[PDB]
């Protein structure tokens, strides 16, 4: 069974109050005593349960910046395989 | 400390969700200082015996 | 028919911890279904030599004769091959032991 | 069971198996039983004599109390805890595994028809009022005294 | 009626049964459901081939159902014993046979029709399922504990075990206040 | 013309193995 | 870096423990050596205060503890806060907080449970000029002000007792479960009773008052 | 067939209908055109073609077939 | 422009990774034992399980992503050794290069590094299979037996002293090694009852094929007083010795890496096993048999016909493919499918060092990518309905929709598309068996990519599609990240695989 801590520190919980209220009063002689905390999960109306909510640009910056070093690092090597400091250039290039 | 503190000025709602908030505070302070006794109970064999179990292996082996 | 009463069902070891995924609601279990379930692992042989007839005994020779075939194949082949010069089936021996790609370099 | 909410509980008495027993002494006894129990716990937990019970009743996984017998089972292990059941109930138990019967008919001391493993009978609600005789069962090796 | 003539392992004699009676087992039946299965049957397959057929002929249908009204109502009020409603039954059971088509229509509100089962419905059980709150509200202690229980998480959905220990902010102030407090004052 | 229900669950009947499964029949 | 003062104090703490062993050793060495047998002597281990490795009791001077108690772990006490004779608070799971003027019977445990959901409080807190009646027990429960419990009540965890409501005797107030201020509450699938009138209310207060007047007094007969 | 209530929690797709369809569809149009754009022009580079009308290959050009020198 | 910096890098992590490792291993077995008395979970939110899990997790990934890097290096290294020799065209001048050793560890078990590409593949394997069955386990570890936590990273410390030495005598120690944790593993963590048993089996195959093998090599190191894979080169066995080795050799590997007549261990094993000891069992420890076999096979020189162990590798194709048909338990059938996809590699290394062998080594990764997603997904069937037995559940489409179209893909990848590399390993295997045997290549092709197929096929779409009325309150939920990631894997590995290096194979 699971054993981790829900109250947390990092973050307070998003909730709601209104929702799910207490009695507190009018009690008969027979009903069960009331509940005590009654909230509720709060979500940030702006998430979608059908998709990533991702809106960062880590991943594709990441996947860009190695690109750009595979193309120049392939640069590197082309100009080194070649016996030159850097590529020559053709005046004309044909279909292979 | 919140509940030795007079609360009879608050409804009792007010007073309940005060010891409440109180009480998980503590409870969080307490549960960290818990964890890092018990980190510390795990750092301290590793840096006692982790070089005496790696002599003992070299010269069974090696 | 009616529902069986006696059949061999599920069972776990001593102090086993239970599966407890997507709120570890579990329903009852169909007789019939379990009966199936477990009705293969058990299923035994009645008398010494049923197994010949069982089914079709021409179908069931044929199975047991199956690799004498596949080996009388592979050597009528192995005919073909040896008057062709084709490659025989024989463990290979051209790489003198040294092995695929394979670093061989000393020390000193 | 079946229970309906707001329903007392049920009486033991009413939920009790009657065992019926002649000594080794001939002397009668009477022993209280429960269904989907073995007839060695009841005649152990009621501390009838005459069992010796040197195996305690086999292994844990594959036993043969289990309605329908696994065929990987091992079987009685010390065939020592050996009873004799009257007429009807021993026709209802009907014929013998063939573990149970190998272990009936090695024993040490002389056996019969109805001669049948304790540790190998599930009490059921049909054997009340169930009429058995415990003649003495042997020893087999040095542990059995201490 | 289920229509699952060609779906299961049948013999033809359990199709002809099906095709002649509601049942597998007629011999379960009384006489008068008997003639009336059977006349049923007949004048469902005479419409299936007179008048939804290929060039029907509205007046040979009307010849052919009043001789088969005639014959059956001679049917109901023989006996079971007597050899000639055996004699019927054979007759009707052959013409059954002799109109018997591989390609039969057979109705869509049938059970094991063509476009039967098509869409699988959902009950209530699976419309108020909401694990996580997003559609239904869900409550922070996951639960209303009823009387004579004590109070338990449910199980979540994902049980991964896959985490750490408790999570703190950094530089986290995690001393003793109490303790601290109540040293101060004694 | 008329409020319909909504579409009734025996539109998918539940099956309820009156029979044993048999091991020759896999 | 503070994990390297809990190091060191674990370090300090487990050679404290070591020479406190061989001390002892040596003792009863020295009881064989001199044909001694008062080092068998078979003694109460039970210990009034027992403190969990960093879970140390606390409570001021005030405070009356009868010898027959035993304070378990984290369990904190208000001034002029008095435990019964053999009552039980463990807080070794989680802390138990008391607070000042309240009064705790005899046979009363307390303990905690292990986990509970977002929101809840697993901890024990007993607010001020509370009274607690003999044989009760408690786990995991929120106490407000001037709340009087009558003896033989279960009080489960999650519930939440508001200020200046009473508990009648032999009861159980349910897992999870709001009890509103001013009210009276009996059963044990506990049930409503009427609202609390001011000479009840004042009667209560006297009673607890002299209940604590009376600890105080025994308190200062047994010292 | 008669609509029939799907389960909220369920990710299945039916009687959808997304409001903003008309931009999630320029948006998947447009780069979806330029990715394949880029690959087009990529493959050009390996794309081979016969001689146009009123063309001939000269046999000793060095575009012509070749055999192999053993 | 190949240096000595690409050889002591490749030679350096090669060696470091392992130190790495076993550092990992020996400082979380203190932390283990050192912290409690007992050593078992305390079963609260601070228990030092959690920390153990962490800490085996992340050493197998670091050292894994470290092990890339590494294989790539020997790649190049690899290459380059074979140009040294292969341009060296003057008489005088000769490749004499030789090396120093690290000054910071010692070389462990007093031996020289030796690698070469099947090794590797295979320690990559190791690394990957372990990474996905040590996440497939979380759930059935809990009190008490905690400690099969630490079971991978000793799994592959093994593997990598199995895979990257020249002595035959530690070869077949390091290969002897498994046994112990596997049985342990399945006789303490498996759920089932049945398993008790099952693990006896697995035992007392593997066992008789081990003692095959070790009748082998006491005959090979008696005769030749060494245990170097060199020195065989100077040493000729006559062809009464070689017939007894090759035939000794083949039977006892072929109890591990199952050959027709014994596979009913296995069978067992894996009805009864937990699922994610399954996928390391069919995904990893069986191709242990075809690296150790291939090396015996190759260091002797072997004037007998295979004829014979090529037949029984056919039987037991044609044997386990026209099983599939008749089986209900899912996990049964994918076992039925490693049986044949093992058969048929273990086929292609019965023509000694030939070419036939870069097919065996693409397919045996293959495979282990295979086996693993087929299991997983047995296991997230079984999690999900509590069975998995086809007359139990079926409709896994129309309610959780991705395990559906996971069977699907896994059921496309299992046929064989054109973009993967099972069909290039299948290309490889059958050009080879059709140029060795034309009538036999066909009957093999029909008995195993169409019956078998078919009978895989219809066991796996009954349990796709359908309506899933019985039980709407118990219904399960979809797939969580993890599992989908994990499958997502999978596909992209074979796929992706796909482009490796044309150098090797
Ligand atoms: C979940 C449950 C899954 C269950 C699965 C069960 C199995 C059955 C299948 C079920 C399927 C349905 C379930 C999922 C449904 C779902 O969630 O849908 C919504 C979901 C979108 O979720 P969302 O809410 O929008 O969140 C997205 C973020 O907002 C976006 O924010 P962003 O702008 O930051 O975008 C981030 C994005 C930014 O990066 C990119 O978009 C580019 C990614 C480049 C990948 C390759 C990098 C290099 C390494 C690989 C080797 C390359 C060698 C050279 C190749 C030449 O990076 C990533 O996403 C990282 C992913 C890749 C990590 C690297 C390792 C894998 C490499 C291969 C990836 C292949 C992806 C799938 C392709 C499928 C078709 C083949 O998916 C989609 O709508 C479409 C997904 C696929 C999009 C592909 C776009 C084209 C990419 C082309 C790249 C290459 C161009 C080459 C040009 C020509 C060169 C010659
Ligand atoms: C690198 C280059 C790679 C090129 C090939 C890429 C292949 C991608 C295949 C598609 C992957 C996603 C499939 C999703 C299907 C789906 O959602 O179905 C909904 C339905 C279920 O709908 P649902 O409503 O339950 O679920 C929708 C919501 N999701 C999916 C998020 C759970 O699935 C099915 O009906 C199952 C069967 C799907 C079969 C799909 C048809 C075949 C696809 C072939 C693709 C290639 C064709 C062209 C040839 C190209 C050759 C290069
Ligand atoms: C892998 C173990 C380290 C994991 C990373 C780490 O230290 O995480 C921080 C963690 C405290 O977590 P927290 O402060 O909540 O979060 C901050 C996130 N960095 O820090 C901790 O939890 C600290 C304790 C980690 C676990 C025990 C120490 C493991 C390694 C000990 C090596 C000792 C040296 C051995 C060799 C030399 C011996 C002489
Ligand atoms: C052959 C006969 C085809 C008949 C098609 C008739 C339907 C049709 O396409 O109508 C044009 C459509 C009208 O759109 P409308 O009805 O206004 O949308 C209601 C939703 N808000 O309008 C459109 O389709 C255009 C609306 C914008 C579409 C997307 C634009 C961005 C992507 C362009 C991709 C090229
Ligand atoms: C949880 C914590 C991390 C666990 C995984 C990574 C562990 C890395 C090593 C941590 C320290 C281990 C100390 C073991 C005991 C010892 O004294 O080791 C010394 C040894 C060198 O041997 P030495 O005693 O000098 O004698 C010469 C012959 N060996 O070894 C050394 O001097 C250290 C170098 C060993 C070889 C490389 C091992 C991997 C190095 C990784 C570096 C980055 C690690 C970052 C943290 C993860
Ligand atoms: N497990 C089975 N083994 C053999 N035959 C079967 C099995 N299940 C169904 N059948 C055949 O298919 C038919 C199914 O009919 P069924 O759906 O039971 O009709 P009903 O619901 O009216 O009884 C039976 O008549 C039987 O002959
Ligand atoms: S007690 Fe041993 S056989 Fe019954």
């Amino acid at each position: 069974r699971q054993n981790f801590a829900k109250n947390i520190t990092t973050t307070d919980i998003p909730k709601d109050s209104h929702h799910f209220a207490a009695k507190r009063s009018g009690f008969t002689q027979t009903e069960q005593a009331p509940f005590a905390y009654n909230d509720v999960y709060q979500y940030p109306k702006d998430y979608k349960p059908w998709n990533y909510n991702y809106k960062g640009n880590g991943v594709l910056l990441a996947l860009f910046l190695g690109s750009a070093f595979s193309l120049v690092a392939y640069e590197r090597s082309y100009a080194s395989k070649t016996g030159r400091y850097q590529r020559k250039v053709q005046q004309n290039y044909y279909q292979i | 400390n919140v509940l030795l503190s007079n609360r009879k000025n608050l409804t009792p709602q007010e007073s309940v969700q005060k010891v409440i908030n109180y009480a998980l505070l503590q409870d969080a302070k307490q549960r960290s200082r818990t964890l890092r006794h018990i980190k510390a109970s795990w750092v301290i064999p590793a840096l006692l015996f982790t070089y005496p179990a790696w002599y003992l292996a070299k010269g069974a082996v090696n | 028919a009616a529902p069986p009463a006696a059949f061999f069902l599920y069972f776990f070891v001593p102090d086993n911890f239970p599966s407890a995924q997507s709120g570890f609601r579990t329903a009852s279990r169909n007789p019939f279904q379990v009966q199936f379930v477990f009705a293969y692992d058990n299923w035994e042989y009645k008398y010494c030599g049923q197994w010949w007839s069982m089914g079709s005994l021409a179908v069931n020779v044929l199975f047991f004769v199956v690799p004498l075939f596949l080996w009388l194949i592979l050597q009528t082949q192995s005919d073909q091959s040896s008057n062709r010069d084709d490659n025989s089936l024989t463990f290979y021996f051209s790489n003198a032991g040294f092995f695929f790609f394979q670093i061989y370099t000393n020390t000193g | 069971h079946h229970h309906h909410a707001g329903d007392q509980a049920d009486r033991v008495a009413d939920k009790i198996i009657w065992i019926n027993i002649q000594n080794r002494i001939g002397q009668f006894e009477r022993i209280s039983a429960f269904e989907g129990e073995s007839l060695l716990e009841a005649l152990q937990r009621n501390k009838v004599a005459g069992i010796v019970a040197t195996c305690e009743g086999g292994e844990d996984i594959n036993t043969m109390l289990e309605k329908p017998i696994d065929p990987v089972t091992y079987g009685p292990f010390c065939s020592s805890c050996q009873v004799v059941v009257s007429n009807p109930w021993r026709n209802k138990m009907g014929n013998l595994h063939y573990l149970e019967e190998r272990n009936l008919v090695r024993s040490s001391y002389p056996t019969t028809e109805n001669s049948r493993l304790a540790c190998c009978i599930l009490v059921e609600k049909w054997m009340n009022e169930m009429i058995i005789s415990i003649p003495q069962n042997p020893n087999s090796v040095y542990e059995d005294n201490m | 009626s289920k229509a699952y003539y060609f779906v299961k392992n049948f013999s033809w004699a359990e199709v002809s049964n099906l095709l002649c009676y509601g049942t597998k087992y007629p011999t379960v039946l009384n006489h008068q459901q008997k003639v009336t299965r059977l006349y049923r049957a007949t004048l469902r397959r005479v419409y299936a081939h007179q008048v939804e057929g290929y060039k029907t002929d509205f007046k040979q249908y009307n010849e052919n159902i009043t001789d088969i009204g005639k014959d059956f109502n001679k049917m109901l009020a023989l006996k079971p014993e007597s050899l000639e409603l055996q004699a019927y039954f054979k007759k009707y059971e052959d013409l059954q046979e002799e109109l018997f088509d591989p390609a039969m229509i057979i109705d869509e509100s049938r059970p094991y029709a063509a476009s039967s089962g098509r869409y699988y419905i959902f009950d209530d059980y699976l419309l108020k399922f909401d694990p996580f709150g997003f559609y239904s509200p869900k409550l922070l202690s996951e639960n209303r504990p009823e009387e004579a229980m004590p109070f338990y998480e449910d199980y979540p959905q994902n049980d991964s075990h896959w985490n750490l220990w408790e999570q703190f902010p950094e530089d986290f102030e995690d001393s003793n206040a109490e303790r601290e407090a109540i040293l101060k004052s004694n | 013309g008329w409020d319909r229900p909504d579409v009734p669950l025996s539109f998918n009947p539940l099956y309820v193995h009156k029979r044993e499964l048999s091991i020759f029949d896999t | 870096m503070k994990l390297f003062q809990a190091m060191w104090t674990r370090t300090i703490y487990s050679i404290g423990r070591m020479v406190r062993e061989t001390g002892l050793a040596l003792d009863r060495y020295g009881c064989k050596l001199e044909q001694d047998i008062s080092c068998y002597e078979p003694l109460s281990r039970h210990r009034n205060i027992l403190p969990i490795y960093d879970l140390v009791p606390t409570f001021y001077h005030s405070t009356f503890i009868a010898p027959n108690s035993s304070l378990i772990g984290a369990v904190y006490l208000g001034q002029n806060t008095v435990v019964g004779y053999g009552s039980t608070l463990r807080g070794d799971n989680h802390a138990i907080r008391v607070g000042h003027n309240t009064v705790i019977g005899d046979k009363v445990a307390i303990s905690n449970v292990a986990t509970l959901a977002a929101g809840i409080p697993v901890s024990t807190n007993i607010g001020n000029h509370v009274n607690i009646g003999a044989g009760c027990v408690l786990q995991s429960c929120v106490v407000d002000d001037n709340v009087t419990v009558g003896h033989n009540t279960v009080i489960l965890e999650g519930s939440v007792l508001e200020r200046g409501s009473v508990i009648a005797p032999n009861s159980l107030v349910p897992a999870g479960r709001l009890i509103p201020s001013g009210q009276l509450w009996a059963g044990s699938p506990v049930r409503y009773v009427r609202d609390l009138k001011e000479e009840e209310i004042k009667l209560n207060l006297e009673q607890t008052e002299q209940n604590l007047s009376i600890g105080k007094t025994h308190k200062s007969s047994l010292i | 067939f008669q609509k029939y209530p799907i389960p909220r929690y369920l990710h299945v797709g039916q009687w959808i209908v997304n409001k903003n369809w008309k931009w999630n569809t320029f948006h998947m149009f447009f780069p979806t055109a330029i990715l394949c754009f880029m690959v087009w022009r990529n493959s050009m580079i390996s794309t081979a073609k016969p001689p146009n009308y009123g063309e001939y290959v000269d046999p000793q050009s060095p575009v012509a077939p070749k055999a192999i020198k053993y | 422009m190949f240096n000595l910096n690409t050889i002591y890098l490749s030679r350096i992590f090669i060696e470091f990774n392992f130190y790495f490792l076993f550092f990992l291993f020996l400082i979380s077995s203190i932390i283990f034992y050192f912290s409690k008395i007992i050593s078992i979970q305390n079963l609260n939110q601070n228990s030092v399980f959690n920390f153990l899990k962490l800490a085996n997790i992340f050493g197998i990934l670091i050292s894994f992503f470290i092990h890339i890097i590494s294989f790539w290096f020997y790649c190049i290294y690899s290459y380059n050794l074979s140009l040294n020799i292969f341009s060296d065209i003057n008489l005088y001048n000769s490749n004499s290069i030789e090396l120093l050793n690290n000054s910071l560890l010692p070389n462990y078990f007093k031996s020289n590094i030796t690698i070469d590409f099947f090794g590797l593949i295979l320690l990559t394997l190791a690394y990957i299979v372990g990474f996905v069955s040590i996440l497939a386990l979380d759930t059935r570890l809990y009190w008490k037996n905690i400690k099969y936590i630490f079971s991978f990273t000793i799994f592959l410390l093994i593997v990598y002293v199995y895979v990257t030495v020249s002595n035959i005598l530690l070869f077949f120690m390091c290969y002897e090694l498994l046994l112990i944790p596997s049985f342990l593993i399945v006789y303490f963590v498996s759920p089932s009852r049945r398993a008790i048993q099952a693990s006896l089996y697995f035992v007392i195959w593997t066992q008789l094929g081990s003692l095959l093998v070790l009748i082998a090599i006491s005959y090979i190191i008696s005769i030749t007083n060494t245990y170097e894979f060199n020195d065989l080169k100077y040493f000729n066995f006559t062809n009464s010795e070689s017939t007894i080795i090759i035939f000794l050799i083949f039977l006892g590997f072929g109890f591990k890496a199952p050959i027709w007549p014994f596979h009913y261990w296995l069978t067992k094993t894996h009805v009864e096993a937990p699922s994610g000891f399954s996928i390391y069992l069919s995904g990893f420890l069986v191709k242990t048999a075809l690296y150790g076999f291939y090396k015996f096979n190759t260091s002797i020189f072997i004037d007998i016909d295979s004829s014979i162990f090529i037949a029984i590798c056919i039987m037991g194709v044609v044997d386990s493919s026209l099983k599939m048909w008749g089986q209900t338990d899912l996990k049964k059938l994918v076992a039925y499918g490693t049986i044949q996809e093992m058969n048929i590699i273990y086929l292609a290394f019965c023509w000694g060092d030939s070419c036939a062998i870069l097919g065996g080594i693409l397919f045996s990764a293959t495979h282990a990518f295979l086996s693993a997603l087929m299991f997983f997904l047995v296991d997230c069937i079984y999690r999900r309905y509590h069975t998995r037995s086809l007359v139990e559940v079926n409709g896994i489409l129309h309610i959780t929709p991705n395990l559906g179209l996971s069977i699907l893909f896994m059921l496309v990848f299992f046929s064989g598309i054109p973009g993967t590399i099972k069909f290039i390993s299948e290309f490889y295997i059958f050009s080879g068996l059709l140029e060795a045997s034309p009538f036999i290549c066909f009957i093999l092709m029909l008995v195993a990519n169409v019956l078998g197929l078919i009978g895989f096929s219809k066991s796996w779409f009954n349990a796709t599609f359908g309506m899933p009325k019985k039980n709407t309150k118990y219904l399960p939920m979809d797939l969580s990240f993890k599992e989908s990631y994990i499958i997502l894997y999978c596909f992209f590995f074979l796929f992706i695989f796909s482009y490796f290096s044309s150098i090797f194979f």
